[PDB]
């Protein structure tokens, strides 16, 4: 400490952070860049926009901060202020809505050789393309490009310290898996500056997201109104409430649609999958409302207004059926008359209620190959949006 | 006091904040870290973060800072602004929002020997991972880990404040408690380095039980009774043509009860939330009450000609099914064109006797499934609410810290 | 300003002033410390959030007896104003924030009079913990506080006391929040009751603690029910009333069903709006949560009455017996005790087969005329049930809701700021020394 | 032994960056700027922010901090830290978050002959005011001003870098490999002027400043797949209420209301994502509030249909007028015990008749009205599909207008 | 520049920026402020507050900081960071969570003559008292009042630059008009400070909503249901689709009235007129609702339950259609023995069934009657209640 009091008075006596650290101004600054993941904050689909917590180990020698610890009391390592020593000046390229270089000026670590270890914390908030083509069940490949800002790599050269991204800390993360996570050094010309090129080490970060959250939360419910929307055609038309059943299942559709619209980012750049299932649902639900509206005008069917085409009693009571119940004195006088009007009145309403009968049982004929046709259509359009990314996901291991 | 000023110029000469005290190489200065809790601010589950409002307190020794207080007046403290002496460099390594640093550095008390005593304000936000499960019926273990960012445990070492209370200290009169969480148990320990830069810890625990009040009255309660109308479904005739409508409102319902917990719930996939659990078997419920209430008025509207009732059908659900659900059903051309007229009506009104008679059969057909299906959802609904209430009531908070695993 | 300075260069360079000593002559003494508080704007209560927002003005008075001048001495200048970081400072900070804001917003220049005292008045936006009961909301009272203390200095080395003025020559102590009539502005749905000041001293802490001593201001604040009650409280309690008319409609409408669950509906957006207003605490549930929990229940109770109207009124003797017991229960006893409207051989054999029909056709006619009969006495027991369910439902509404009503309607707060304490801490009352 | 420490004392021993760098107070700094576009990072339309992120490169001569390389080991650039030497304060002036100057002060490059560059990275949330009229098929002009806070025109003049043909770049700079694409945001055109202004006597000393101009082109199919197809159908679904039975069971006026209702939920769709500005009302809302009037319409159609088509002898009389107008014009347009059983049986017959006739007056008055419903359905499927044939034609004719400048993005 | 290095080393040797600066301590420092609005960023009916982004132009001789330009190589004007000097500690008195004071310590342009303008930027987060009245038809009056914190009227002096805000490079709002615009200077003897009164400068901004947005958004929908609600009284009965049409119209406003509810602020100073539309509306629906009950309760009355009263009869069946359009219609076999009695029995239950039928008829008759007469009374009630609200605000505005 008194020791440690005279080293360090004697360090930054004459000492300079303007300048490189190295004894000729032609060497190059070797820098080691190693980024320690400690946690996934966020990733806003949204916005497109990931919030990690990293700390930036950054190694480098200066020439100048050397020491021999005899002259010292045998002190071989110190911990100073980082903002007195020049530092590397690592930004991150691909900030969106944070900072662009640290903030958090912690000591760094020097040894009497001159080696620094500096170890800064960082809450990167880094842009990120969110494909949602296969949302819920999407992975991202998101990056963190960091790189020395003003210093071109013929002055400064950074290396990675591991191929990786250290991820020995980090907090497991209750929405989103690591899969694979690499750390790549790119050598890049800029127009700004046509003849140096500039050095960064990009590491990547591909993700898979737990679905669970989102299956039970928006999935189920739209699984159980779209299968109850096949089920109006298996309700009777005298039951009066057709209507009420599809339209109730639509506009809880609707309501799932805002949570869902609410749920992706507005780019254009792909329709995700729970939209083009959400599309194709509504499609399927008002085709189904289309559909039970000609059923019920077709069960309606006044037998004095209208009248059985021929192809109609070809097509649904005679083939159909067969592909899938059954087929198809002046007072006494004047009393005999009333006697014989009330016998043919009864053959009038026989008649026309056989011929509305046989109206009904067209319109049953259409609900009954209508419920078949729309259970193996919801089922098909389910597995075909689904099951092909479901397969894919179990097939990865 | 001129006393006190030139204690102070004496102490501050020749001395750098910047260096860790230390007499000898190797030396290492040992911290006693407590802390107070003056306030559980939230406990945020959609960030997964704990707030809090607490006094640390941090107990070294700094051998420059050291005098006679025979040689100055018998002055035996001081109160030096924290800035101007070393500190070590501890901070909350698991914070959430990237503060690591206390709210306001304060003053440090230094004593005659050398003892620094330094009670520095913060208001941290802490990095919590929420257990869903039993959600809202659940507890919480919500670590404050605190540590030297700089010095390793060669050179600073740590140690739980205690003088032995290894405890969040609490106290009684003055403490801002929360109307949400009661704390279960707020012990302390120090983590020594895994196993040259290793670094030793100290970690407060807070473990908190929620108060359920809220959700058993804004959810719970709601759901009961939705679930109790999905049932009388199945006792409204057929005739009215108020099933559906009954039925599907309850859903809709239950969907407006699932938007209200959209802004509570946790938003992880590790599991699932016994509440979101239960409304789930809700819906499940009524969405199956409204396939069985369709069946059941495919088979009352079902008509007589038609259809031929199975065999089958009518042993089963008229013979022997009603047993068992106790349902029992109850029980001269003017002379010749006046007979023929009068035999003709006769005869049409037979008729329609018969086919009244196969209508009120199918009829009983759908009552008696409607009761059966009455009965079914009752046992469904009684069992199922049971086990998950009672999933939910018997899960407890842990009586020991650290339970034996 | 030659003269100011001349006296800032004598009081400062010239005596050698420092700023981190305290003023006072010995160790063992203690600088005392005046403290004000005056309200310019109470700008919010979140209650989910449990915070209060206030604008206001910290008056700070003490004596650093080391920046005296004689006034005749220095171009009669009787006071200055300096830079706050000139002075020493009390270091007072309020204690009870919520979000890490300890100190004042805004260091304004302190004002030192030349025998010695030291005037600092800031301004502050403080955000401060305030626990809300929600028993009575809307018709609900709160309790917040803004309790003041220091951390760099404890009671061995500073002594909070409360502001004293000045009446015909006889002083008291300002044992309330000042509300300067120049700076207020009232707040639209808070009217303040009670404003207190106090000085509390734990005898138990010790001296050399941080929390031996404080000055805590306390806002007793009543909130302005009007805009609840129009925009919600009676929306919610006629829609909730509305369901009562499912017992008035008939059977054969086939609408009660709907008419009820609707209601029912439009009570869990109410319960889901009222939930979002307050904070989630298991302290107790709120007065409007309460009525809306009520209602719910009730209007559930209602659905499955009307269930059972319904399938009452559509029994048929095909699939029901109507005892005669129910019959005279539900026909003629409850309908009086309701006080219900009420009603009121060759030609032989030729024609036989005509006879025969005849006689098939008079008992068809005759049958249907029985059925449909037993029918109306179904539905009429039906009509009877419906009037004793209104008779029974709609009272047994009114009062509950009357009842959880006027629990929050005659809720006020206590007629002094302090239960036990007699005083009631108003400029009216000046307790002079 | 550093040259670079040698050149720094000899450069900074004596130099002042408070002062501008001229030889007389009446010399005027000339700042060649350049505005690079790295990532347009959104537009909010609730708040009007335009979020960038850009390099603003700025060079100029500071004749102070001249050096030769051959004096000093052949150093031809020194890295400095810019709160060292004299800026020109470039901030953008048109920011609504108060954040006026650079995200991070970067280094200073100085180069040998007395260049100095600067080009530190920056994001800026800019004021734009939101065109809503007709989203989402909108275009918006979101401009970038920038201005020396400090100095006016006669102390601090802006001049555009040039490229290496020595052409002026008077527009946004995109460099390939520092590029981000917007998926919602095409950035069409993006030319920047250098405006001078209150050069007049009495305005005093003039003022300059550079203003870039996004003309950016919103990429619609999002809001297509997701609002406007479903709100599409769900609106077309009333005019399916006019073949749905007038009777008790018909439910004519449950699906129109309902219907409505969907509609209202749909128009809270869009609120969350317009602008609340009322300058002009978007073109989904006026197709929203269309269709919304339509149903209402609707509604009391299916009401008056109703009321027709129940109409019953008893407690009404056959209006002939409406008949012939309705049935007719419209399609051309398009012993004792003996004695007393003969009393019954005559009793009998007579009522018979009676009701046949009460029938056939009810038959006439369904008739009507499904005459009525035909006609109304055709006259609002021709109101539905006029209205909202203009009003997306309305959007099938917005487009960037050609501009005589080069686009901002090279293919 | 070294002629300006030269004159910045000299002029701060020996200079005190805690001193006010003039020449002699009994003088009054003259401030000239003038407030100009840039962007009137936003403003918070719920919380009441009012964003603006404003340059706040400050001017005043500094004695001491002066020379002559001859001794400088013409220099004749300075740019100095304000933190050097002695400023005017201008403070917003009705900050509501924003900053008290000038944060953006922006440089200073000092002529040779000692005068100083100093033009720091704010975001000014201040309070204003939201009058709801005549939302969405409203129109707001909100206040800065800037004065010097701790320098009372006898030592610093504050004066207006001009009588109004400078509205030169104003922003366009979309949701504000600025009707007016004024600056104020006060004298205000504050209670902490007797003797020594303290001046202000208050700027007040007379701003209109532009109403379209909450047009289009609200009170259109709100008219259309408010419109539909009427239409269940010409709805038959025996369409058994009243209840469903009144309580979707009734669910919908109640809807629509808790989204204006969270668009006020929860005050008590004052009721809107909207949230009155809306209340008396909703009650006009319930209203309706009950009304409409009663009427399908008396459809189905039969003389099976009921009886005609005599007093409903003359009232709805004799004088009220007369007010009417008059659209409306105001042999000893026991077989042959049991099949004669047979045959009777018939015909008096058909008799009887007509008498029956035509009773109910006649109800049936007059809970069309009151359906009428209550379709006239909501087609002018709705009409006159909806003028009633708006009409008044649309007239007062017109007027203007």
């Amino acid at each position: 400490s008194e020791h440690e009091t005279r080293l360090v008075a004697k360090l930054f006596k004459d000492y300079s952070s303007v300048v490189r650290p190295v004894e000729d101004h032609r060497q190059v600054v070797e820098v080691t860049v190693g980024l320690q993941l400690i946690q996934l904050i966020n990733v806003d689909e949204v916005n497109q926009i990931v919030t990690t917590n990293v700390r930036l180990k950054q190694q480098w020698v200066d020439y100048n901060l050397k020491w021999n610890p005899d002259d010292y009391g045998g002190v071989k390592k110190i911990h100073i202020p980082s903002e007195k020593i020049w530092r590397p000046d690592l930004v991150l390229y691909n900030n969106a809505d944070g900072d662009f270089a640290i903030v958090k000026f912690t000591k760094v670590l020097l040894q009497y050789t001159g080696h620094i270890t500096w170890t800064p914390p960082a809450i990167f908030k880094s842009y990120c393309e969110i494909i949602v083509t296969h949302f819920p069940f999407d992975e991202q490949n998101c990056s963190m490009k960091l790189g020395t800002w003003t210093y071109d790599g013929s002055v400064v050269a950074i290396n990675p310290e591991s191929d990786q991204p250290d991820l020995s800390n980090f907090m497991e993360s209750g929405e989103w898996v690591i899969k694979e996570s690499r750390g790549w050094k790119h050598s890049v010309t800029y127009s700004c500056c046509p003849d140096t090129p500039y050095l960064d080490i990009t590491y990547h970060f591909v993700m898979q997201r737990l679905p669970l959250y989102f299956i039970v939360n928006v999935i189920i419910p739209c699984l159980l109104f779209s299968f109850l929307t096949g089920l109006v055609f298996y309700l009777p038309t005298d039951s009066g409430e057709k209507m009420t059943l599809s339209i109730s299942v639509l506009l809880s559709l609707t309501v799932f649609l805002l949570v869902i619209v609410e749920l992706i980012p507005s780019t254009s750049s792909a329709v995700p999958l729970i939209g083009k299932y959400m599309l194709f649902t509504m499609v399927f639900v008002i085709a189904s409302i289309i559909i039970t509206v000609i059923v019920i005008n077709t069960h309606h069917r006044s037998p004095s207004t209208h009248v059985m085409p021929n192809w109609v009693r070809k097509v649904f009571i005679d083939t159909i059926p067969n592909i899938m119940f059954s087929t198809m004195h002046p007072e006494v006088k004047s009393a005999i008359e009333g006697i014989k009007y009330i016998a043919e009145t009864m053959k009038s309403d026989q008649e026309s209620n056989n011929a509305a009968a046989e109206w009904k049982y067209v319109a049953m004929v259409m609900d009954h190959i209508l419920l078949g046709v729309f259970m193996l259509v919801c089922i098909i359009g389910t597995l075909a949006v689904f099951a092909g990314r479901l397969i894919e996901l179990n097939q990865q291991g | 006091s001129e006393a006190e000023g030139r204690l102070r110029e004496k102490l501050f000469s020749g001395y750098d904040s910047s260096v860790r005290p230390a007499r000898e190489v190797g030396d290492r200065v040992r911290v006693s870290v407590g802390l107070i809790l003056a306030q559980l601010i939230s406990l945020n589950e959609k960030d997964e973060e704990m707030s809090t409002k607490v006094y640390l307190d941090l107990e070294w020794t700094d051998y420059r800072l050291s005098w006679d207080p025979a040689e100055h007046d018998g002055i035996d403290s001081l109160r030096i602004t924290a800035e101007s002496v070393w500190l070590p460099d501890v901070v909350l390594l698991n914070n959430n929002d990237g503060n690591f640093d206390v709210a306001l550095d304060i003053s440090v008390v230094v004593s005659s020997d050398g003892s620094v005593r330094w009670q520095p304000p913060g208001i941290y936000r802490s990095s919590c991972s929420i257990q869903v499960t039993y959600f809202p019926f659940d507890w919480q273990n919500c670590t404050m880990v605190f540590s030297s960012y700089s010095y390793d445990s060669s050179e600073v070492s740590l140690q739980t404040g205690l003088g032995g209370h290894q405890e969040i200290h609490i106290h009684e009169g003055t403490f801002i408690e929360n109307g949400q969480w009661e704390i279960i148990h707020k012990p302390s320990r120090l983590i020594q380095p895994p196993g040259e830069g290793q670094r030793q810890e100290v970690i407060f625990y807070l473990i908190i039980r929620r108060k359920p009040l809220f959700y058993l009255v804004n959810v719970i309660a709601p759901c009961i009774l939705i679930t109790l109308l999905a049932i009388f479904v199945f006792y409204l005739p057929p005739d009215a043509g108020e099933k559906m409508g009954l039925s599907i409102f309850a859903l809709l319902t239950l969907t407006v009860f699932l938007l209200l917990l959209a802004d509570k719930v946790p938003e992880t996939s590790l599991s699932v939330p016994i509440i979101i659990k239960y409304l789930m078997f809700t819906m499940v419920l009524v969405t199956f009450s409204v396939i069985l209430s369709v069946v059941v008025l495919n088979l009352h509207h079902r008509s007589p000609h038609t259809h031929q009732m199975p065999l089958w059908v009518r042993q089963i659900f008229i013979h022997k099914l009603p047993l068992y659900l106790r349902l029992k059903r109850p029980k001269l051309p003017e002379l010749r064109e006046v007979v023929s007229s009068i035999s003709y009506i006769a005869r049409q009104l037979q008729e329609q006797e018969d086919h009244d008679a196969l209508k009120e059969d199918w009829q009983f057909v759908a009552m008696v499934v409607d009761r059966l299906f009455l009965w079914t959802f009752i046992i469904f609904t009684s069992v199922g609410t049971l086990v998950i209430f009672l999933d939910a009531t018997y899960h407890l908070p842990p009586p020991d810290p650290f339970p034996s695993r | 300003l030659n003269e100011e300075e001349r006296l800032i260069r004598h009081l400062f360079q010239e005596k050698g002033y420092n700023k981190e000593l305290r003023p006072v002559a010995h160790k063992e003494e203690s600088v005392d410390v005046a403290l004000a508080l005056t309200l310019s704007n109470l700008i919010s209560l979140k209650e989910v959030e449990e915070t209060l927002t206030t604008n206001v003005w910290i008056e700070h008075g003490w004596t650093d007896n080391r920046l005296k001048w004689n006034a005749e001495e220095f171009g009669n200048i009787s006071v200055l104003r300096l830079p706050p970081d000139m002075v020493w400072l009390p270091e007072i900070v309020l204690e009870n924030n919520n979000d890490g804001s300890f100190q004042i917003s805004y260091s304004c220049n302190v004002l030192v009079y030349h025998y010695g005292f030291v005037y600092w008045l800031p301004p502050a936006i403080f955000r401060s913990s305030c626990p809300i009961s929600v028993t009575y909301f809307p018709f609900d009272w709160q309790n917040c506080s803004l309790k003041f203390s220091s951390l760099k200095y404890t009671a061995k080395e500073i002594t909070l006391s409360l502001k004293q003025d000045a009446k015909e020559n006889r002083t008291y102590p300002v044992e309330w929040i000042i509300i300067d009539p120049e700076g207020f502005t009232e707040n639209g749905e808070w009217e303040i009751v009670h404003r207190p000041a106090r000085v509390n001293v734990d005898p138990r802490a010790p001296l050399d603690s941080p929390s031996r001593q404080d000055i805590t201001f306390y806002l007793i604040i009543r909130r302005k029910p009007l805009f609840y009650i129009i925009n919600i409280l009676v929306p919610c309690v006629l829609i909730s009333f509305m369901v009562n008319l499912v017992f008035y409609l008939p059977a054969d409408s086939g609408e009660k069903t709907s008419v009820a669950i609707s209601v029912l509906l439009a009570q869990s957006v109410f319960l889901l709006l009222i939930s979002k207003r307050l904070p989630a605490t298991s302290m107790a549930i709120p007065l409007i949560g309460k009525f809306l929990l009520f209602g719910m229940v009730l209007v559930t109770m209602v659905v499955v009455i009307c269930v059972i109207v319904l399938n009452i009124h559509f029994r048929t003797p095909s699939t029901h017996v109507l005892s005669e017991g129910v019959k005279k229960l539900f026909l003629e006893t409850l309908p009086e005790l309701l006080h219900m409207s009420r009603p009121a051989q060759e030609l032989f054999n030729e024609l036989k087969p005509a006879v025969d029909g005849a006689n098939f056709i008079v008992n068809h006619m005759r049958d249907q005329n029985n059925y449909n009969e037993e029918k109306d006495s179904w539905n009429r027991v039906a009509r009877t049930v419906d009037r004793l369910c209104l008779f029974v439902v709609t009272p047994v509404m009114v009062v509950g809701t009357a009842w959880i009503f006027l629990q929050g309607v005659y809720n006020q707060p206590p007629p002094q700021p302090f239960p036990g304490d007699p005083y009631s801490y108003n400029v009216q009352d000046k307790r002079f020394i | 032994k550093n040259e670079e420490l040698r050149l720094y004392h000899h450069l900074f021993n004596n130099y002042d960056p408070g002062s501008r760098p001229v030889r007389e107070p009446e010399d005027t700094v000339t700042i060649s700027l350049k505005v690079t576009l790295t990532n347009l990072i959104s537009l909010n339309e609730k708040e009007e922010t335009l979020t960038t992120s850009v390099w603003i490169g700025i060079d100029w001569q500071d004749y102070r901090l001249n050096y030769s390389k051959d004096d000093f080991g052949g150093i031809e650039t020194l890295r400095v830290p810019s709160e060292l030497v004299w800026l020109p304060e470039i901030v953008l002036e048109n920011n609504i978050d108060g954040q006026f100057g650079v995200a991070y002060d970067a280094n200073v490059l100085v180069y040998e002959g007395g260049s100095v560059t600067w080009l530190p990275p920056a994001i800026y949330r800019s004021v734009c005011a939101v065109e809503v009229t007709y989203f989402p098929f909108d275009w918006q002009n979101c401009s970038l001003i920038f201005r020396s806070q400090t100095y006016n025109a006669e102390e601090v003049e802006f001049t555009f870098a040039v490229d290496n043909d020595g052409k002026t770049i008077n527009k946004i700079d995109i460099d390939t490999e520092a590029y981000t694409e917007n998926g919602e945001w095409a950035i069409d055109f993006c030319p920047g002027v250098i405006r001078r202004h209150h050069g007049g006597a009495t305005d005093g000393p003039g003022e300059t400043d550079v203003i870039y101009s996004l003309i950016i082109r919103r990429k619609p199919l999002f809001y297509v797949i997701n609002i406007i197809v479903p709100c599409v159908l769900i609106s077309g679904l009333v005019l399916l209420a006019y073949f749905l039975p007038a009777q008790a069971g018909g439910q004519k006026c449950t699906v129109s209301i309902n219907v409505l209702l969907a509609q209202t939920v749909f128009l809270f769709l869009i609120a969350q994502k317009i602008p609340e500005t009322s300058l002009s009302v978007p073109l989904l809302g006026r197709f929203l509030i269309f269709v919304m009037v339509v149903a209402t319409l609707i509604v009391m159609n299916c009401v008056i249909v109703l009321n027709v088509s129940q109409r019953t002898p008893t407690t009404h009389a056959m209006s002939p007028r409406l008949r012939h107008v309705l049935l007719e014009l419209l399609p051309r347009l398009l012993a004792p015990e003996v004695r007393c059983c003969v009393d019954a049986v005559n009793f009998v017959a007579e009522s018979t008749r009676d009701q046949e006739a009460t029938g056939e007056e009810v038959s006439d008055w369904v008739r009507m009205g499904n005459a009525l419903d035909n006609i109304c359905f055709w006259a609002a499927l021709v109101l539905f599909s006029v209205g909202s044939s203009l009003i997306f034609l309305g959007a099938y004719f917005n487009r960037v207008p050609d501009l005589p400048y080069a686009p901002c993005i090279q293919p």
